[PDB]
């Protein structure tokens, strides 16, 4: 077709490190302590 | 709008067919077609080795690049996929690169081309129906089945997606996106600011 | 999922084409070019 | 190996088609590259107007270099079949950790007709670098001309038709865009109680 995909070899167990990050945690700062615009938080 | 003098963004829709006997349901998750961001406070959530989001950057034109943040429609498949439009002043063939990335490092690289179409005096670009990869699919069927759109914005904390459209010719950047998503709450669409990436 | 293909919009009217080149007709044929005789000659 | 340079090397080559009826499955091999001879070579500027001229195309490519990179296969392309599905299957080997980018351009009076995109990630295999490109779809262009040039009644009516027919595959480094090599392909069909064969030309510019 017009697409060409490249798969890290281990992306389901990347998938499963995503939530397990919080349901089963073992360091990312949240953007809500950055420095951004308040509306970043807010839905239109 | 994200768009440069030379390029810009008409359509982004990111969306989920069914069709089961007679009937059919589309479903959108995201649909795009403006306040500033510091590129520095979103560095560390891309991958910074060549070719990341801070070597583009710096590379330019500055003012190619965005950050968009979305709330996705979760409230809902045959198939999982996205339709883009572009135009352009130039004929170029247009090369996209979408890099899905969690805790700030590829995990799936999707690459994409289209040549132009002449239409009214432009050059038009239509990816149509682009699938979604596995690990979107996935990731969107396992964030439905959690009971919380609390623990669903928490696992959202560690993703991104980076969408980089080139010039094949010349490897120019002609647009830079930044995706960073929350999910909408049960009795919403999809809505999303978009957000200039400059240097404070 | 593997690759792009970019298909020229005329594909199959270019396809009768090369046939039709033949048998309903300048390029030069190879055997009139300057190239080892072992070019015409399967191993 | 042949086609390479002392960076990348090209170890097969394989066009093919299959079948399967009831489990049982049939291969029949197109093409199939990879005391070999030393090799012979051909003037690039009488191959020219068989391939794109416009920017980007085969005289820009060689200008550009490195000339070293460049090579022409006489290929005879076996027909006699006597299918479910049509591909390549090549495999490159290289001492740098490149992204691999392979163009393959079909052209028909020295013109692009279909271009094939694909680009593969190196697994480092007996320190170096290898890539393999696997089951590459035939474009239904490829697999019309085949079907179409078996139902001529004559092969001398098939090297006619193919006179005007060739590919050109262009292998690039992503990071560099620089060519690692680059394969013209010219084709004749073999006769009917023979297998596929090849010749392989340096090209150069006398």
């Amino acid at each position: 077709g017009h697409q060409i995909v490249h798969v890290r070899g281990d992306s389901e167990t990347d998938l499963e490190a995503l939530f397990n990050a919080v349901l089963n945690p073992k360091q990312t700062v949240p953007l809500r302590l950055r420095k951004l615009p308040d509306s970043f938080f807010k839905p239109p | 709008a994200i768009a440069t003098h030379k390029f810009r963004l008409l359509e982004f829709t990111a969306f989920m067919e069914i069709q089961r006997d007679e009937i059919y349901h589309r479903h959108l998750f995201v649909q795009l077609g403006l306040e500033t961001v510091d590129i520095r406070q979103i560095f560390d959530k891309f991958p910074e080795k060549s070719g990341g989001l801070k070597d583009l950057y710096e590379k330019g034109p500055q003012n190619a690049f965005y950050l968009v943040k979305c709330w996705a429609d979760l409230n809902t498949g045959d198939f999982y996929g996205v339709t883009s439009q572009y135009e352009s002043n130039e004929n170029v063939v247009l090369v996209c690169s979408t890099i899905v990335c969690s805790f700030g490092k590829q995990v799936v690289e999707k690459v994409e081309s289209e040549y132009s179409r002449l239409e009214n005096n432009r050059y038009v670009y239509r990816i149509q129906r682009s699938p979604m990869c596995e690990y979107m699919i996935n990731f969107i069927q396992k964030l439905k089945n959690l009971p919380e759109r609390y623990m669903m914005n928490s696992v959202l904390e560690n993703f991104t997606i980076l969408q980089v459209m080139r010039a094949r010719e010349t490897q120019e950047t002609l647009l830079c996106i930044a995706y960073v998503f929350e999910v909408a709450a049960q009795n919403s669409g999809t809505t999303h600011h978009i957000y200039r990436l400059i240097k404070e």
